[PDB]
């Protein structure tokens, strides 16, 4: 039965899987260096990590 | 003295108020923590050992992992703290004012009921024997190993299956 | 109700004083009914299945038929059990207090001034 | 036993059969493009099953006692039909196109079933992952509709992700000039009907699409039809793949039980091509679909389940 | 005894007041439910040490038992929740309303 | 606790009696069932903000003690005129009476006489309940 | 319970540590043993109906053990009178009472 | 009357009134949160109802 | 899954309502509830797609907060009387969390809720096991202590339950939806009766079961989700029109099915304790769950759908299921009314 607030609601997935916007890649930037003890001083090594 | 464990269980309420109110988890394995350790000293108190300190090693431990998962999967820029809304800050003082006034009248409708103030440290321990010599709560506990070994095995059922349990729940 | 009466096994499918019973007839009404059950549930899978109804599987058949009449007669000994002990336990009670259940004596229609309601 | 769980556990094991050339080989190309002369040889060289490219007929070949139906159990959908007519307002185009997808798709969890079970690779003729271009091609020429597009994606979202793509994907690349010419040479009527358009979209489907999108997880080998016509040249390269990429490498015992659990019930398999979605081109009202089942379940074999039809020669029926 | 049991009994309705009603994090929650289960581990060990019911002080190490057994579950969903939608946000979890 | 004791109040007088007490036992039944009503439409069907909230709260909880003024009113004054304690059809006026101001106040014939007819029988029904000893959650007995 | 698996086998696998009065390690007997046994015994093959109104005395004994209102309220009225007549310089406590008492043994 | 008021005021009614009900209790938004409140509501009334019939 | 997983964890499914309904501690029928939650939690989320989650973690945050209620009553009937089971004089209070956190384990109204949406976010075969084997152990817990509930919350729970069973169910397309709002209803009648006769709250449960078992079988013969997938029932497995059709009215308590039977002695019952008006009302608005069952029925066997044209490969392929258990129980859960006195006593 059609009603105002479930105006937009849509019926399920066939297989209950949804297709969900991708999801936010968030690797954490670090500076290794320039003052580091293994960068030799100068290095500055910009790293992507995920831990 | 004799306001002892009353104050104990005192600060045990707020801890719980102050995890209620859902801070970052940060603040609220904080405030388990400081609970647990409020209720360790509450059951050594009554004449609890191996109870009290069991259960505060067993939420040391527990808290260690929310720390781990908190840094994580439950992080925001800016984590909120007790003071950080004043709404929730409202709430935590007046909570702590309705404490107040709940054991204050309570206190005057009955006078011996749930609260006796008149009477706090009269009745903590109740009968106590004398000269006995095997009376420590380990004894108790230790009966899941001769007497009440059902309990040992459910107990370890739960655990054992817990593994398969949460190895099925995280694989992809 | 009766559970926690005087005398109770637990989980005992037919009490030993169940056997002064009089056993149901092999072909008791209700045990005819349940072997037709069995028959259709026979038809029934053959049909649910996309086998020839009545042809296909007659042993398949014949052990649906004998399955149904088998339980339901051993079923029906407890059902008869357990009400012959509801009567067991009411009348026992019933002669334990005779203050409670006493006998009416009832009057004649001589005596009995029923209305009338003329129907006009 | 019928394959499961208890077989499974009792020795029944996928990873035990996998030798060297237990592959997923598909052959693809442009009409007219030699993919059947080529597949048939791959697998006949390296010891593998030759699966002939899908038909309408699939379905009824594989069941039944495998002779071909009357089309209206089939489909109801025709090839020619399509070169004759292919702005047809009776949805032949897009009817045709989604009963070849299902049919693909049968004959795709019918070769994975022989590979998961027996050990031996397969050898297909286009398939599910390359069904697409053929859509495209009817969209691109204004053959079918949008909301035909849109009914295809679902129904292909919905089952190709259950399955394990091949390891090795062939393309023979035929221009778009030749394959008119050798369309023309092969002399079907209604085929030469085929515009170079519609086949320069098949093209540019495969090219823009399928060959990148394979090549992330299978090995794409693309010949000229120069190098295709030797087809021990082929196979010589297909020896030497090292299969270093894909879902195929993570694969173990449980997996494949449960990849096979889906692909020998073929009800399961086809299950998401018959979604309740009313497009009009592959609707059909109660009326005529109740007066074609009434008459399917009357053809010889069809009544009753396979080994209960007594008028093709089963017996002892009462006792099974 | 009188005293202390009434604020162990108010702080396992804190607790649970904070289970019930929900802010933003899941985890938040998972916190309040470990609260319920200390405050019901130290009501039931006073009980028993106030009992001098020695053979009841195996209850109270089966009730962590579980808890944790509970816990781990709990952090187990999380880790699925988090991975779906990149947070641990309860409001996101709506997607079983139609 | 006293607060049952001031709903018994409506019984201890026959009705047409003291219709000024009856009518704020009523008034004040129908608030109370206006607020758990907006707990949870407010609960389950969030506002757009807390004065819509306490806007809706307030909508709800003075309608619903509106009606129950107007069913309690009716009620006793049907009762005072037509000299009628005992007689169900007073409370279905009242009923009738409170149904009518439900539409009233939703901008609706429709639930003013569909809410006329079903709380009208409901509040007839209840009369006959009290006057025949009918009980609304009887404890066992068999 | 539901199902009396347990009668029916024999064993006791949580049936014998369900009250105070149950086993105790290295018996020691738990607060209220003697009331606790009595009770339970007073209402043994009556059920709980009849148990309800006939043991009541039992078990008002065993509940005032256990929590012991009665004992507690006692305590804190002749506490609260001792307080009023010390304010109003009408009662001393004992040498005993005050903390200088003459030990025993 | 047969074909308008026995109509509205019988079945026709009826059916309004329990498309009503149906529509007005089961347009949920599916957040834990909403129902989580609405179950501390359910536990106050139970409680509130068990304090008054205090005897 | 591997075999090993499958066993610990489908063993601890049927382990857990074994301990609650053979202990008689109350902490190890907590346990055997607690059993129960973590082993199901695994099956639910298997799948592991986004509904899954959704599903998984709703179920278990209300789990575990009515096991935690639950729990408190335990403790609180330890201090009160210093054992492990509910007495006669155990306080009031206690027994309503009981009786409310049961519920909410159960999805009675107004603890409902999740129900429909955890069904509709799982497979149908653990929606199977969610509505039948998981209901045993709190339903086996409240028989226990039957005569110490309160009439009053009990017929409150379960007229709410019945109601909202009724209108949840009127809007439903989906099928897992419609189970879960059958379930809730059927659960309003089981309650209703437990404080005056728990044999009959027995008897529902067990035609209950034998009437959704057979339901979920035919639902999973080729997955229908929806009306409309189950309206191609026609096409793809017309044998079982006849058997759906007559589960359906027996699920709505039509007579001469042996579904009209838990709802007739139930209100014999009712009305042979005065409980008149309850009775009443729970039977009228019975009905309606019959006006959605029939408007299933008529989108399943008694129109034909339209159809669409790939279902004609699905005729070529045969079928192996269902199981002869489907049969069994779809027979006796239709066609034993004439046996009826052999069920209620
Ligand atoms: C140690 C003494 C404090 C010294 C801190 C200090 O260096 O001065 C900062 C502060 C001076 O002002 P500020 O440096 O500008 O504040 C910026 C801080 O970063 C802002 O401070 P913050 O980011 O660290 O956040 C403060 C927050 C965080 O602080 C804490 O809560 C941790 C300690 C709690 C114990 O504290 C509160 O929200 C109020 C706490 C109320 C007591 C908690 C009661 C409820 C919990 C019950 C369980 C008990 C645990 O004082
Ligand atoms: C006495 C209480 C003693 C303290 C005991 C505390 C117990 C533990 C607290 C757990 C509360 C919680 O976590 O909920 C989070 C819940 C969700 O928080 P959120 O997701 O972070 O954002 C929404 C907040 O409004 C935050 O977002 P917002 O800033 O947008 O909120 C707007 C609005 C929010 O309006 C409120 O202030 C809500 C509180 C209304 C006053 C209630 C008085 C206590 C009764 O604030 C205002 O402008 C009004 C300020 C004036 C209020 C006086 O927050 C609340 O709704 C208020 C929480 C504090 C209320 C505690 C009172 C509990 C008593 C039961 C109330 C329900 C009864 C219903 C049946 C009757
Ligand atoms: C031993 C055989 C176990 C498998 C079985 O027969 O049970 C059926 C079910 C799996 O069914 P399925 O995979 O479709 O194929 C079954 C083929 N026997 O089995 C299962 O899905 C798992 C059954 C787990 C419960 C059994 C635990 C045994 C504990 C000892
Ligand atoms: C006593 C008076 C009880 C009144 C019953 C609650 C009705 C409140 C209501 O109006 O519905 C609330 C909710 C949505 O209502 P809402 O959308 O705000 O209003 C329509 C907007 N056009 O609609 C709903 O979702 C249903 C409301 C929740 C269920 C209410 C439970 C009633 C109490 C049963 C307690 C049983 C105790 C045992
Ligand atoms: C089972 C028995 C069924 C058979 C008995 C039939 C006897 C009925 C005879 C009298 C019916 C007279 C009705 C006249 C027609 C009125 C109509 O059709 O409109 C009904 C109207 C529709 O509502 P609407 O205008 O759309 O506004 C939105 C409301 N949410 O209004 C509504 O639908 C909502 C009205 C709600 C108020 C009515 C009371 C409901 C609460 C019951 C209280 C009982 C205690
Ligand atoms: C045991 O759990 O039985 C529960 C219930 C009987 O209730 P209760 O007496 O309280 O249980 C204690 C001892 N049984 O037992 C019941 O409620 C009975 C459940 C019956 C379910 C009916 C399903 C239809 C099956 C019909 C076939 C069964 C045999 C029919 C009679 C055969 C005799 C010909
Ligand atoms: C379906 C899964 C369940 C099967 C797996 C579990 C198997 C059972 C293993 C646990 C066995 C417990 O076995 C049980 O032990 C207790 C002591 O603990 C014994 O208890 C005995 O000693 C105690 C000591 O206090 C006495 O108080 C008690 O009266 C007496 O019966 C029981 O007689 C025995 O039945
Ligand atoms: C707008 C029409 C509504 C139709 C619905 C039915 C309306 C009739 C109910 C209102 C009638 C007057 O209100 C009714 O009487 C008084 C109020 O003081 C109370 O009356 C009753 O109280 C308690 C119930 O808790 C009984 O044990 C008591 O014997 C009886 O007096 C009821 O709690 C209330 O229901
Ligand atoms: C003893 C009999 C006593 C009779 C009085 C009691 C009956 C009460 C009936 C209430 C009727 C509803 O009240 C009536 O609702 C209509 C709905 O169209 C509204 O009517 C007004 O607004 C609406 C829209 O809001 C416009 O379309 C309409 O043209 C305008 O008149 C008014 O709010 C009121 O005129
Ligand atoms: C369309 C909706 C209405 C559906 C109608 C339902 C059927 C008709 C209802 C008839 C009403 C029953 O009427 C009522 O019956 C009960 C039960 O016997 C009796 O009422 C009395 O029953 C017993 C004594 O036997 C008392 O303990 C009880 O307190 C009292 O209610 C009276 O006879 C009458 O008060
Ligand atoms: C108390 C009296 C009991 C009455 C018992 C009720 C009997 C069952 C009624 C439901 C009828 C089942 O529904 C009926 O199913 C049969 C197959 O079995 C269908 O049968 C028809 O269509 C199917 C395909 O759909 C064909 O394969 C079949 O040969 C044809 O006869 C009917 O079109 C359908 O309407
Ligand atoms: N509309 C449509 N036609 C298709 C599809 N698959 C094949 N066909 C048609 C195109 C051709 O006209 C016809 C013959 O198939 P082929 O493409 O394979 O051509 P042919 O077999 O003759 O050359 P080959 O050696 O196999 O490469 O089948 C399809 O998915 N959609
Ligand atoms: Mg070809």
């Amino acid at each position: 039965y059609p009603s105002k607030e479930t105006a937009h609601w849509k019926p399920p997935p066939w297989n209950d899987v949804d297709i969900l916007k991708e999801k936010a890649v968030t690797n954490m930037t670090l500076n290794f260096g320039p003052q580091h003890p293994a960068a030799h001083g100068v290095l500055r090594l910009v790293l992507e990590l995920s831990g | 003295m004799n306001n002892y464990i009353f104050v104990l269980s005192s600060l045990f309420l707020v801890g719980c108020l102050g995890l209620a109110l859902k801070p970052s988890p940060i603040y609220g394995g904080l405030g388990l923590i400081v609970s647990g350790f409020v209720g360790c000293l509450m059951v050594l108190g009554f004449g609890g050992s191996f109870l009290g300190l069991m259960v505060f090693l067993i939420y040391l431990g527990g808290m260690l992992v929310v720390f781990g998962y908190t840094t994580a999967m439950a992080t925001e820029e800016y984590p909120e703290t007790w003071g950080s809304n004043w709404l929730i800050l409202g709430f935590l003082v007046l909570g702590v004012i309705m404490e107040v006034f709940l054991i204050c009248v309570l206190n005057y409708y009955d006078e011996v009921g749930v609260i006796n103030l008149d009477g706090l440290g009269d009745w903590l321990m109740y009968e106590v024997d004398d000269v006995g010599v095997m009376l420590e709560g380990g004894i108790g506990v230790a009966a899941m190993y001769s007497c009440a070994t059902w309990m040992m095995v459910v107990a370890g059922w739960s655990l054992f299956a817990g593994i398969f349990i949460i190895i099925e729940i995280t694989r992809d | 109700m009766m559970n926690g009466r005087p005398g109770h096994e637990p989980l005992k499918f037919l009490p030993d004083e169940a056997r002064s019973l009089p056993p149901p007839k092999l072909n008791d009404p209700r045990l005819v009914y349940m072997g037709l059950l069995g028959y259709c549930t026979g038809l029934m899978d053959n049909m649910l299945r996309m086998r020839p109804v009545m042809r296909a599987g007659l042993h398949r058949q014949l052990l649906f038929v004998t399955s149904f009449v088998f339980a339901g007669y051993f079923y029906l000994k407890r059902q008869n059990y357990l009400y012959a002990v509801k009567d067991h336990d009411m009348f026992g009670y019933i002669k334990l207090h005779p203050e409670d259940f006493p006998e009416k004596e009832k009057k004649t229609y001589a005596e009995i001034l029923e209305p009338f309601h003329p129907v006009r | 036993l019928r394959y499961g769980l208890l077989a499974a556990i009792l020795g029944d094991k996928t990873t035990k059969k996998l030798h060297e050339y237990s592959r997923v080989i598909t052959v693809d190309g442009n009409i007219c493009s030699g993919k059947n002369k080529l597949a048939k040889e791959i697998a006949q060289q390296l010891g593998m099953k030759h699966y002939p490219e899908a038909g309408i007929q699939y379905s009824s070949t594989t069941t039944g006692d495998g002779r071909p139906l009357d089309i209206e159990f089939s489909g109801s959908c025709s090839l020619e039909k399509f070169y004759d007519d292919p702005k047809s307002n009776d949805g032949n185009s897009y009817r045709l196109q989604s009963w070849l997808y299902a049919s693909r798709l049968l004959q795709y969890a019918d070769a994975l079933e022989h590979l998961l079970s027996t050990g031996q690779g397969v050898v297909l003729e286009r398939s599910i992952y390359s069904d697409f271009v053929f859509l495209e091609a009817m969209y691109n020429q204004g053959y079918i509709r949008k909301q035909c597009v849109d009914h295809y994606n679902e129904i292909k979202r919905l089952t190709l992700p259950e399955y394990l793509p091949p390891h090795a994907v062939i393309y023979i690349d035929v221009p778009v000039p030749e394959v008119q010419s050798r369309i023309q040479k092969k002399g079907d009527p209604h085929e030469m009907k085929v515009t170079s358009a519609y086949l320069q979209d098949i093209e540019n489907a495969y090219k823009k699409t399928f060959l990148p999108k394979m090549s992330e997880m299978c090995e794409v080998l693309v010949y000229d039809s120069w190098e295709a016509e030797d087809p021990t040249k082929v196979v010589e390269d297909i020896e030497y793949l090292k299969y270093n990429k894909g879902p195929w490498l993570k694969q173990d015992d449980w997996t494949f039980h449960y990849l096979r659990m889906l692909v020998q019930d073929k009800t399961e398999v086809l299950n998401y091509t018959t979604i309740p979605v009313y497009l009009p081109e592959i609707t059909i009202g109660a009326h005529q679909g109740s007066r074609i089942y009434n008459s399917f379940r009357e053809l010889p074999g069809r009544k009753y389940a396979p080994g209960y039809n007594a008028e093709v020669g089963d017996k002892w029926i009462w006792l099974k | 005894m009188p005293s202390t049991f009434f604020n162990l009994t108010m702080a396992f309705s804190l607790s649970l007041l904070g289970t019930l009603m929900f802010r933003s994090h899941l985890m938040s929650t998972l916190l309040c439910l470990e609260g319920m289960v200390l405050s019901l581990f130290i009501m039931t060990s006073v009980t028993s040490l106030n009992s001098n019911s020695m053979s009841s002080m195996p209850i109270p190490i089966t009730i962590l038992v579980f808890a944790a057994c509970e816990a781990a579950v709990g952090l187990a969903l999380l880790v699925k929740v988090s991975n779906t939608y990149g947070t641990d946000y309860v409001q996101n979890l709506n997607l079983l309303q139609c | 606790a006293m607060v049952k004791r001031f709903f018994e109040s409506y019984h201890e007088v026959p009705d047409g009696t003291q219709c000024h007490r009856k009518t704020y036992i009523t008034t004040a039944l129908g608030g109370i069932c206006g607020i758990i009503g907006s707990a949870y439409s407010v609960s389950l069907n969030p506002a757009d903000s807390t004065l819509e909230a306490v806007a809706r709260v307030g909508r709800y909880t003075f309608t619903a003690a509106a009606i129950g003024a107007m069913f309690g009113l009716t009620t006793c004054v049907s009762a005072q005129v037509r000299e009628k304690p005992d007689d169900p059809l007073n409370y279905f006026i009242g009923g009738c009476a409170g149904g009518l101001t439900l539409g009233a106040r939703t901008h609706s014939y429709g639930t003013a006489a569909m809410g006329c007819v079903y709380m009208g029988t409901a509040a007839a029904l209840f009369k006959i309940g009290k006057l025949e000893g009918w009980e609304l959650f009887p404890t066992p007995k068999v | 319970p539901f199902l009396d698996i347990q009668k029916k086998l024999g064993i006791s696998l949580d049936r014998h540590f369900m009250f105070l009065s149950a086993e105790q390690p290295y018996k020691n007997a738990a607060r209220c043993h003697a009331f606790e046994k009595e009770w339970i015994e007073c209402a043994h093959g009556i059920g709980g109906t009849r148990a309800k109104k006939e043991c009541k005395i039992e078990f008002d004994d065993f509940e005032e053990c256990l929590l012991r209102y009665k004992t507690m309220r006692r305590m804190h009225d002749i506490k609260k009178q001792r307080e009023k007549l010390m304010k109003e310089g009408k009662y001393t406590p004992p040498p005993h009472h005050s903390g200088r008492e003459e030990p025993r043994p | 009357l047969d074909l308008i008021w026995l109509e509205k005021t019988i079945p026709k009614s009826t059916s309004t009134l329990h498309t009503n009900m149906t529509t007005l209790t089961t347009n949920q938004k599916g957040l834990i949160k909403l129902y989580f409140m609405s179950f501390l509501i359910n536990i106050i009334l139970i409680i509130i109802l068990y304090s008054i019939n205090l005897e | 899954m591997n075999p090993i997983t499958l066993a610990i964890i489908y063993f601890t499914i049927f382990l857990g309502p074994v301990i609650t309904m053979s202990s008689t501690n109350l902490m190890l029928m907590w346990v055997g509830l607690e059993f129960s939650l973590l082993a199901i939690i695994p099956m639910l989320i298997n799948k592991k797609n986004p509904r899954s989650t959704e599903a998984a973690t709703k179920y278990f945050v209300t789990q575990a907060t009515a096991s935690m209620i639950i729990l408190l009553a335990i403790v609180l009937n330890y201090k009160q009387l210093g054992t492990w089971m509910f007495q006669q004089q155990t306080n009031g209070l206690i027994l309503n969390m009981t009786l409310m956190a049961l519920s909410m384990k159960l999805g009675l109204a107004p603890f409902h809720f999740w129900l429909p949406e955890v069904t509709q976010g799982i497979p149908l075969h653990m929606g199977l096991i969610l509505l039948t084997w998981q209901k045993i152990a709190p339903l086996s817990i409240l028989i226990q202590i039957y005569p110490l509930l309160n009439s009053t919350i009990i017929l409150m729970l379960a007229i709410t339950s019945i109601f909202m069973g009724a209108w949840g169910g009127l809007n439903q397309t989906q099928m897992r939806k419609i189970m879960a709002y059958s379930s809730i209803a059927h659960m309003g009648w089981m309650l209703a009766i437990l404080p005056y006769n728990p044999s009959l709250t027995l008897l529902n449960l067990m035609i209950y079961i034998i009437l959704t078992a057979p339901m979920f079988m035919a639902l999973m013969l080729n997955n229908s989700m929806t009306i409309n997938s189950i309206s191609l029932l026609w096409n793809k497995t017309p044998a079982m029109l006849t058997m759906i059709s007559l589960m359906l009215l027996s699920l709505g308590g039509l007579p001469p099915l042996t579904g009209f039977l838990p709802k007739w002695i139930i209100i014999t019952e009712l009305m042979k304790n005065n409980c008149l008006i309850m009775a009443t009302l729970m039977a009228m608005m019975a009905l309606l769950n019959l006006f959605f069952y029939t408007r299933l029925i008529y989108s399943t066997s008694l129109t034909m759908f339209p159809t669409n044209n790939n279902s004609k490969m699905m005729t070529h392929q045969t079928k192996t299921k269902p199981n002869l258990m489907f049969s069994t129980l779809a027979i006796m859960s239709t066609m034993t009314l004439p046996l009826a006195p052999q069920l209620i006593t």
